[PDB]
């Protein structure tokens, strides 16, 4: 919410950087519209993922009940904090890191 | 005394006589305004109108009436110089190629522009010529009656004298009166004077009904000022008299009347819970064949015009539902005294009787409209109401301060619910 407000106070930015307020429109239809549109896109292929194929994010080893005796091969995040980690496998110090 | 006198040619001669009128006025019309013209040549029939106009009169005064449709001019004089006015015109028209052949336009073309740019400076006169424009764009109705000036000056004798070859003809004329004189003695007063060349009535051009938006957004003016309207019946229409009286339901407002506070149509009362506009206009103009129905006003506001476009169109819905008995009583008793107003004049009779003459071919008299408007009930109205009004496109026109008018699918979509 504090983001939107942040938002609302300047506006929405757009393509061509350059002021909006020669042309605006209200959000509603159009951009209504154009926010279901995306919607149904990313339901379908949320629907995708989540009917035909759940798994391929995640991690198999995730399924094995933790126990602290045993450490998998690969200690790894899911797919999205991987570029983060990588800078922390990088820097040689833990605080660096 | 409407009685109709068709001349040895197929001009007819149409008067509405009557005794305690205080001035009498003839004038002869030719049905070709700005709808038989074309880009290249628009203005020509106005032109051509003021050339004529611009005559020496005996004493009668000669002006020129410039409309869409209908062309022609009329002179007004004294009852009892009404003969001397009629044989006026009839040598205007005999020599209307004479006098345009050796006229300079020049002058008359400097007025004309003019005209044009004085209707362009005034913005209910820009809004609605827009309006009319852009519900018709790409039909020759879409061109200003009174032309534009970068058509204006490319306007030549020649165009005109092929202006009026093609129209100033015994079938495509008309000759109208109104006063106190006897009908006949202004009937063979004409006959012995007007020569006119016979011809076939040109082909009304056609045009179709388009709802588009046309903005203009003036950020110097002090008010938004907006006409917003649709498809309304036009003459020949059964429901002419129907969307007056519809438009009649809304009515007039202006914000800085001792009677907006009291006024009865709805529109007004809600618009001064915020003092929204200050002033709109509800209007039905018809044409030969096409009308449009609608509202005119401005907003004083830069922040209210949407509230305004937003509220007057829900008001536009309740004409298909909720529409009161007591609302259509004073509607059709407004559109009767309206109608009535207009008549008084002679010369507003006069231009009357020959546009009706023109485009529909018969004229009906106070008597006949009232007997039509009292006939019509509350259902007739909503049956109106849903076939001309209700999710009907609309057609918007607007010239200042216009940012807050929101676009035409926010407008749009208020006509249904
Ligand atoms: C399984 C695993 C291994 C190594 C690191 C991580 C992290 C991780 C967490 C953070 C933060 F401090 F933000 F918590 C920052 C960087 C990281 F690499 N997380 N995880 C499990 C995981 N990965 N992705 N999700 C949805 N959970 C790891």
């Amino acid at each position: 919410c504090m983001h939107l407000m942040a938002l609302h106070v300047h506006g929405s930015s757009n393509p061509v950087g350059i002021t909006g307020n020669i042309d605006r429109l209200p959000m509603h239809p159009y951009f209504i519209f154009k926010d279901l549109i995306t919607v149904f896109v990313f339901l379908l292929i949320f629907s995708l993922f989540v009917f035909y194929s759940p798994n391929t994010l995640g991690h198999p080893d995730n399924y094995i009940p933790g126990n602290p005796m045993v450490t998998p091969p690969s200690i790894v995040p899911e797919w999205y904090l991987l570029p983060f980690y990588a800078i922390l496998r990088s820097i040689p110090d833990k605080l660096g890191g | 005394g409407v009685k109709y006198t068709t001349l040895s040619n197929g001009v007819t001669v149409a008067t509405e006589t009557n005794p305690a009128a205080k001035t009498s006025s003839v004038g002869l019309f030719f049905g070709a305004g700005s709808r038989s013209e074309h880009s290249h040549s628009n203005g020509i029939s106005a032109l051509t109108t003021n050339v004529l106009a611009s005559q020496s009169a005996k004493g009668s005064l000669l002006t020129a009436k410039n409309d869409r449709e209908f062309n022609g001019i009329i002179a007004q004089t004294t009852n009892d110089n009404i003969t001397e006015a009629g044989k006026l015109i009839a040598s205007i028209a005999s020599n209307a190629v004479d006098i345009v052949e050796k006229t300079d336009l020049t002058k008359h073309k400097q007025y004309l522009s003019a005209q044009a740019s004085a209707v362009e400076a005034d913005p209910k006169s820009k809004v609605l010529s827009h309006l009319y424009s852009s519900a018709f764009q790409g039909y020759s109705l879409a061109l200003p009656t009174l032309g534009t000036t970068e058509s204006v000056e490319n306007l030549e004798n020649q165009d005109s004298l092929r202006h009026l070859a093609k129209h100033l003809v015994n079938n495509n004329t008309v000759i109208a009166a109104s006063g106190n004189f006897d009908h006949d003695k202004l009937a063979d007063a004409i006959e012995a004077n007007l020569k006119i060349a016979e011809g076939v009535k040109p082909e009304i051009k056609p045009a179709s009904f388009l709802g588009s938006e046309v903005r203009m957004r003036d950020d110097t003016l002090p008010k938004a000022y907006i006409s917003i309207a649709v498809h309304g019946e036009g003459l020949n229409s059964p429901n002419y008299y129907l969307a007056k009286v519809a438009a009649a339901i809304y009515g007039d407002f202006y914000l800085h009347s001792t009677i907006a506070k009291f006024t009865s149509p709805k529109l007004a009362s809600i618009v001064q819970e915020y003092n929204i506009v200050e002033s709109y206009n509800h209007y039905s103009k018809s044409f030969s064949d096409t009308g449009i129905w609608g509202y005119y006003a401005e907003i004083a506001d830069k922040f209210t015009v949407d509230d305004f476009t937003h509220f007057s169109l829900k008001e536009w819905n309740r004409l298909s539902i909720s529409i009161s008995e007591a609302e259509v009583a004073r509607a059709k008793a407004q559109v009767k005294t309206a109608l009535a107003k207009e008549l008084a004049n002679s010369f507003a009779v006069t231009s009357d009787i020959a546009e009706k003459v023109l485009l529909v071919g018969h004229r009906q008299s106070l008597r006949e409209a009232f007997e039509k408007i009292d006939a019509i009930k509350v259902n007739d109205v909503k049956e109106w109401g849903k076939s001309k009004v209700w999710d009907r496109d609309i057609v918007i026109s607007g010239t200042g301060l216009i940012e807050d008018l929101l676009d035409y699918n926010r407008n749009r979509n208020e006509m249904a619910m």
